[PDB]
């Protein structure tokens, strides 16, 4: 366990490490520019 | 989840299931941090008005799921605990401020496609990404609608589902609710003009709230689904424990020592 991040955490092997974004993901990165 | 949709094989790798040792059930989800421990809600393990109290050897744990039903064979980890840790200061005789637990393994696990560690948050994704409108995303197997029961209920998926949630700003989650909030929780859901809805629900505590970085494109933990009155009500907000405003106690036990 460490913060900040374990190099592989939270980086999901089919996805991230696999340059594949899921289905709901640009929900989230939607939220973001409509925020600030 | 109250409004989910069936999550992609390979969706939260870190997801984690408690469940009784005999018999059989589901009791929360939780989240797989280390190869060593899993975060989950303290409310998962020590409720007294309801007789909760589980001892050590009366849990065993799932390690990289999809259905909620079958042993998946190829894929799924079992893993019995090694010893737990809830917190001193957690106060179930009133608003379950603080309510997290620890939960050390007795194997380590190993890590597959399906099995995997979050991030926890630091303190610039904290203050960045912790705001008022910016979603995150909640897992878990438990009821797709509230129940009381009968035989059993009928509202449980077959698949993890998700939904991904606005937090809530501050004033409008004290006064959701007639409870104490504390500056360790925080509440998402859908404001009631907004269009959507969606919820955590009896089955989804202990399971992870997260938030995916722009920054380095990881997932961080900022809650662990921590209650609410009723599953998706108009006007009450989900509630979440600030795992980062206790990131202090997480490694405590972790290292044994350290502040
Ligand atoms: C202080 C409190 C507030 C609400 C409830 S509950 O029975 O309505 N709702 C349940 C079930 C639940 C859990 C999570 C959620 C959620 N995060 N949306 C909603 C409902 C609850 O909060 N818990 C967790 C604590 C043990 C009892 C079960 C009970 C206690």
């Amino acid at each position: 366990t460490f913060g900040a991040g374990e190099a592989d955490c939270g980086l999901r092997p089919l996805f991230e490490k696999k340059q594949v974004q899921d289905q709901t993901e640009k929900e989230l990165f939607e939220s973001y520019i409509e925020g600030r | 989840i109250v409004e989910g949709q069936d999550a992609e094989v390979g969706l939260s790798p870190w997801q984690v299931m408690l469940f009784r040792k005999s018999p059989q059930e589901l009791l929360c989800g939780a989240s797989l941090i280390s190869d060593r421990w899993v975060l989950t809600a303290a409310h998962c393990l020590l409720y007294p008005p309801w007789d909760k109290n589980f001892t050590v050897d009366d849990l065993l744990v799932r390690i990289g799921k999809h259905s909620r039903t079958r042993y998946e064979r190829k894929v799924e980890k079992i893993s019995m605990l090694d010893k737990i840790y809830i917190h001193p200061r957690y106060n179930w005789k009133e608003n379950l401020d603080r309510d997290i637990a620890l939960l050390k393994l007795k194997r380590p696990i190993e890590l597959s496609d399906y099995i995997h560690p979050v991030c926890l948050p630091d303190k610039q994704t904290a203050a960045k990404l912790l705001h008022a409108g910016f979603k995150g995303r909640v897992t878990g197997w438990g009821n797709r609608r509230e129940t009381w029961t009968t035989s059993v209920a009928e509202v449980q998926p077959s698949v993890l589902q998700v939904v991904n949630l606005p937090l809530v700003e501050r004033p409008v989650c004290k006064a959701s609710t007639r409870i104490r909030i504390t500056d360790n929780m925080f509440c998402a859901g859908y404001k009631p003009g907004e269009g959507k809805r969606g919820d955590a629900c009896e089955g989804d505590s202990g399971g992870p709230f997260v938030m995916k970085s722009p920054y380095n494109n990881r997932w961080y933990q900022m809650g662990i689904v921590s209650w609410g009155e009723g599953c998706d009500r108009d006007g009450k907000y989900g509630f979440y424990t600030h795992v980062f405003r206790l990131k202090k106690w997480i490694q405590k036990v972790i290292d044994r020592l350290g502040s």
